[PDB]
């Protein structure tokens, strides 16, 4: 009942731009935090960003600060990644997750990840 | 006194609600809506179609079951206008049994124990209750609670309970909490008493862990029972304006309960101290017991090993022409001296 | 940051034996940890939360465990759907890291 | 309906009278013969029917007289606690009877379901034998005002019967503890604390087969139509102090066998102490004896041998200075 | 103890030496007093408008009792309830007269037993009537108040009287809940500095003590409290502020002797704390000389073998070399005993 | 004393405490316009008082001086009842309501470490028209805050009327027993630790002492409560007008006061027998030094015994390394017990 | 003026003055050229890490116009974290803990927080301090902390002290989730000593925490002259984090307790195990011990001289005691 899509992966130039959308079906993108991970072509998961879209408090990874910018529109229930000035290490297969909150103790909280999209691949040459 | 501000936390972002707790298996909304001819029941899983219920003339009650969906909780609480920290006390489960008045709903946190007789474990589950003028809402952590017998009651038009108000159902939720309460402190009372004769028959360390599990069980209970009472007493005692006037009385009478279960409480912590105590004598006696065989050696043997020290010397003035052989004079000495210790002994009942 | 080392890297065992994947913190993190399973060519699922917790949905052979700083996976019972890399995941703070993953084989 | 616990079969039983200011009349019967004295508009009447096993009677008098005839169910089923019916024309009531056996602490179960219909009480009764005799005895004898009521203090005199026959168990109770104290008191040994927790118990007992007793005699107390006003208020009033004193003495009793509990505990801890003193005290004496003996036992080449006439009456001498010395110790410590 | 004959009017006690009737009538200049025997000596103050005081002491015989209650219209029932002590206090009231049964605490410092004396109050129109069974009473404040015409007794009536009677009886209470404090206090003080293998036994009959003043405390307040409470037809208006403090007085009573249970139940663990440290004293004594004194006849045994090939046998002056190093072992054992603070 | 009063007439004044070493009267007349303090020690001073339209605070320390108790319950129309209940310090905290004034008796508590007892003080409220008057036995309260705020408008006494006043002495009294809660507190943590680290003789004593200043703390805490829900439930004089809300604030604040009474009063009924497990924990291990030396030793003296007997051909005779032998044996023996010890975790 | 504190060897004077657009960051040893940054409209932020270094306090305190008490406040560092305001300045005494994972033992370090007319003053025990972030905002222009007056600043101040906590908080978390189940599994005295070294370092939490958060509330909810209206929801931010630190340190407390209840559990089978061994030893040897005696007398004439090898026979009968005594003990139960 739950679904996450991905759109907008292709080819780009080094040094380009695009935006990702993550259209989600099911739920009200404003309840759940929204998370961009991304797979490098033989590699582990990385993550990239975190978005709440009630707050908008962004979270961006140590290697795509201020290279990358994550939003989120409730009107229209998608959340968008848009990634600027992209290197040949960017090119990956790029997920949309989404994240609850799970409790610990009364000073420590997690996040989880239910329901990931089917990712849509980036590539970066040429 | 104060505006009533959310929670603020630290590592989290400033508008988010989380649902404090450890159960996430199941969700359901279930409405049953009665009037004083006719009634409606059904289970959904679609959180709008159980908003239009807030406008309607005829009582309605609503329960969702798995407050993990903080979405559907949240929405509830917009469509209902409900303050986002009665929403955080909804889900924040760790949290003491409460009653807040609002000046459109009243707000109710209540707690369901449950304890299975293997694994001696006390088990709550926090329930919510929010009474609106026309509506009842509750929240539960998870499948499986104590209300069907107002549910039958409902369908089956028994009682009085169709014939009233959205209060009268909030009383009849109360009170069937504080009746399973009863059940509860009679398996409690069952496993004191096999507990209590494992001690008397079996003093180990296994007892002792179900012991002492057991008193931090009763602490727990005593801890949630006495703001329980606390919230009857506001109930009956404040009287706010959602609750009607005729059904104060109800109220009262399962106050006393409440009393009564508080005073069952102050018996069994009483109880299994003692038994504790009774531990202490059951393996103290086997230690005493170690002991006198002990004695009845040491006594009977260090004294008298004694002599042979004495004739243990390395000299050449001793006495040796003896009677007889002296050999036997030793051995008559040690007899006489074994029987009269061993009579005094027995004489003592060691 | 927070670094999450995950060993081993390739391991072998046949179906029905108890398999076990250790993965340590290069810094105290409270139990939020999560693991997830994830097939060649598609999307991960989610299967321990909180480093203890069982998701809903997911066969119960499958166990996590917290000892310090040091977090293990066990499936107690392989099957033949149970073949595919293992994640580990850090959610102690806003910058949440994912390890470095254990591919796993049949022997 | 059809189902009962039924621990033991005893022979069905039944009894019939109608009791009357003049005289009363009284016919013993097995099988059902009693049908023309219900609804009879004479002087109240009591009917006892023993035995639950022969439930033909039981559907006989559902169809003779069929008023919330469910009840019934709760009648098969023993193990449940006592209530009370409010509805009006009759009250329907479960009592529970104990008997108790001085031989050793056994508190047999029984239950009396009583139902008062128009000028007639019918009660379910489990195997014969019941603490109702003195009822019967004053009834046959004709003393009293007992003949004076319609079908009310009939049943007061049943209850109070109940309640004479718990102030006695609760007696002897009493004389239980006192034979346990005494025997704690002069000889503490194994079986004390299995005495004390039988008794605490048939205590617990009879504090939960008492607290329902009295909440029923409560609620008949605050308000009940169907009995007479202003000719009972006051007896009522009377047995609703002695369910009192019934619940405080229970829990005065449990107090008590709690306190003989601790004292046989401190009583097992001296003793503890007393034997380790023991053997402390014989242990000091005699090791350093052994001592000196030992180290004065071997032969080596030039040890001060000593040539004093009696040298062995001489170290004695000094052993017994020794021994006198821890003596005085031990006494001034006082543990000697 | 025999239910079957109902108001069976016969006297119940362990007590029939004596027996007196002393009335007393008082009014704004109005004091008369006397003492009798006779019964008949109660025929006036039935309606009298000053409202007299009569005690009955030493009831043995049912003759003057039942003579009374047919004098006054007084039910059978409250007349078998004045005279069964074995039976908790209790207040009774009815349409002409009030009934009131109460008892009367006293200690000893020999037994240490408490006596419970049975004590009825009825107050009837302008008069008030005792019922007591033994000589010596405690009402000797509220005698000498009517006397010698201090406070406000003579100016108001039977109320105030049965109120100044209640007053007499429940401040004696504080005395006696003093005395058991004493004696607690004492208690407390012997088991923290020396135990004995009696002294808990002691305790254990103090706990029953106190469990005897509850049996008659709470009811004594409970009754109390109905003086205040409605008390619709007697007591006039204008004293339930007295009520209220002789309720408030008994409240207190039962509070202290609350706390005084909770002292005696810790009694008893400091006692077992205090034993379990002898315990510990002796059992490190027993250790310190076993350990001192074992291996020492050990060696000593060693060197009392018999082979002859041992160089021991003064191989340099081996006797005071072997003594020295012995008495070494013993002084280092000693040493590290004393570093472990258990000497 | 509980008595201290045997044969006395109904409604004599006497001061039944043992605090006689200080007087004095002192008044804050406070409204919107002005505020004046006044002290004294006449009792004519304050008569006006009585009759003002503006809130007064007349305050008199030291009640042994029954004199200016009996003129001031005369001139307020207090019933000898009440100044005698006022008189009585050794009366529980209670209150009674009347035509035109409502009176409370309270208590107030200190605490001290030198001395680990705890003491209390009467306090008697008298509410009536526009005007509270205090009663005492000691100087020294923990109302300054509220003399802070009457003299210094840090919050609204000085414009509210006696009932806000009334609220703001029970609020600091129900403050102060918060910070005697701390304090109870920390002696409760420092004895545990004490026990726990060295069980001596002076430990159980004051672990006795302890339980009964909270069995005494809890007695006199619980109709705290009682009063507080009077005070907020109903208004019987309808003197309160609508300061509800603070008056079910401090309520709660009981509520609060009871729960932790009753955790520490758990704590203290766990402590004894945590006491009586660390004594026994300390014979364990010192009678395992004593069976460990017996274990080792008493074969070994055996073995002595068993070779040195007096025989003729005795076996090992004239054995040249039987000595040897029978000296290796038993270190050997020893070693292997000492090696079991350790395995046995007995040392 | 006496300092109770150990730390009697940094004396570092930083001053931190940031403007709209400005900055000034330094550290030095002189006293009298750091003195008057107060003048300034700039807010300052000066930080002594000398308090052992009582001459200087007493001349920067005497130059700040604060009364002499608020020295003697500072000197004292074994005290509890407190607030106090005056028509002048706030004074606030608050505490840094460091805890080392190797040796589980929990340090502390006082810190003095004066808040004047547009600046503050800041008093540390040692150099190693948890308010870089704050430095770095200040130098970086991260966040806010320019914009702002010097209410930010200790606002920022006492956020870094809470953060600091909250990082305490998980390394003693991570200690109690080895250390439970080393207890429940291999319970020694190094898991006892551990326990209860963990309960006087949570002890000294709560002790800690609870007048921090009285002292956040008193910072918020009262409201003085030196710090503007606008900064009262950081403070009050502040105070829901002391709130669940304090809910976080009840939590760990219980636990620890528990552990210890369940500890001190078996203390009365271990002497029973006692009991039996040394028993067994006594009854087994003591008789053998005596058989030797006897037959080690020395006498003349004695009967036993030389009968078919009285030594074996001796110890044959010998060993029969002591097997007979040890059938008994496997029949009783024992061992
Ligand atoms: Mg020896
Ligand atoms: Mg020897
Ligand atoms: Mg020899």
């Amino acid at each position: 009942e739950v679904q996450l899509v991905e759109s907008g992966g292709g080819l780009v130039q080094p040094g380009g731009s695009l935006r990702l959308s993550c259209a989600a079906s099911g739920f009200n993108v404003s309840y759940y935090s929204i998370h961009w991970v991304r797979q490098a072509p033989g590699k582990g998961l990385e993550w990239v960003a975190s978005i709440s879209s009630s707050s908008g408090s962004t979270s961006y990874a140590d290697s795509v600060k201020g290279r990358f910018t994550i939003s989120a529109d409730t009107s229209k229930n998608t959340a968008y990644l848009q990634m600027n000035s992209l290197r040949a290490e960017d090119t990956a297969v790029y997920y949309c997750a989404r994240s609850y909150w799970y409790y610990i103790w009364s000073y420590s909280y997690g996040n989880a990840m239910d329901y990931w999209g089917q990712g849509t691949l980036v590539t970066v040459s040429s | 006194m104060e505006e009533k501000r959310l929670s603020a936390k630290k590592g989290l972002p400033p508008g988010t609600l989380v649902y404090t707790g450890k159960y996430r298996e199941d969700f359901e909304i279930e409405v049953m809506n009665y009037s004083i001819e006719e009634f409606r029941e059904f289970k959904t899983t679609d959180v709008e179609s159980v908003l239009p219920f807030r406008d309607s003339s005829t009582p309605t009650w609503i329960n969702i079951t798995g407050i993990h969906r903080t979405d559907v909780v949240q929405r509830v609480g917009e469509f209902f206008g409900i303050h986002p920290l009665v929403l955080e006390d909804i889900l924040n489960v760790h949290q003491r049994p409460k009653v807040e008045f609002f000046e459109n709903y009243v707000f109710i946190v209540l707690k369901m124990f449950t304890y299975d007789k293997n694994l001696h474990e006390l088990e709550s589950e926090q329930v919510s209750l929010i009474l609106t003028k026309n509506c009842v809402l509750m929240f539960q952590e998870k499948i499986g609670d104590v209300f069907d017998p107002v549910r039958e009651r409902i369908r089956y038009n028994r009682g009085i309970i169709r014939k009233k108000r959205a209060d009268y159902l909030l009383y009849s939720l109360i009170d069937a909490l504080v009746d399973d309460y009863f059940v509860l402190l009679e398996k409690i009372d069952d496993e004191i008493d096999v507990l209590e004769e494992e001690v008397l028959e079996r003093p180990e360390k296994e007892t002792v862990q179900r012991t002492h599990q057991l008193k931090r069980n009763l602490v727990e209970l005593r801890k949630t029972i006495w703001p329980l009472r606390e919230v009857l007493s506001s109930l009956y005692r404040d009287v706010p304006p959602l609750i009607e006037k005729e059904t104060v009385p109800y109220f009262r009478d399962v106050y006393d309960h409440t009393i009564q279960i508080a005073d069952t409480v102050e018996t069994f912590r009483d109880i299994v101290s003692g038994l504790l105590d009774v531990y202490l004598s059951s393996v103290s006696n086997k230690t005493n017991e170690v002991m006198k065989v002990l004695t009845i050696i040491a006594t009977i043997f260090m004294p008298l090993t004694f002599i042979a020290g004495i004739y243990g010397m390395n000299f050449e003035y001793m006495p040796e022409l003896r009677w007889k052989w002296g050999y036997p004079v030793v051995l008559a000495v040690m007899g006489v001296i074994a029987v009269i210790m061993v009579v005094y002994f027995k004489k003592k009942k060691w | 940051d927070i670094q999450m080392t995950q060993s081993p890297s390739s391991l072998s065992a046949s179906v029905g034996d108890r398999v076990t994947i250790t993965c340590r913190a290069s810094q105290s993190v409270s139990s939020a940890v999560a693991w997830y399973q994830q097939k060649p060519g598609k999307a991960p699922k989610l299967l321990i939360y909180s480093a203890s917790s069982l998701y809903s949905g997911v066969p119960s052979r499958f166990s996590g465990s917290r000892s310090g700083t040091d977090f293990t996976l066990t499936i107690s019972s392989l099957q033949p759907e149970d073949f595919a890399t293992y994640y580990c995941q850090q959610s102690s703070s806003s910058l949440i890291t994912f390890g470095q993953g254990t591919k796993v084989e049949i022997k």
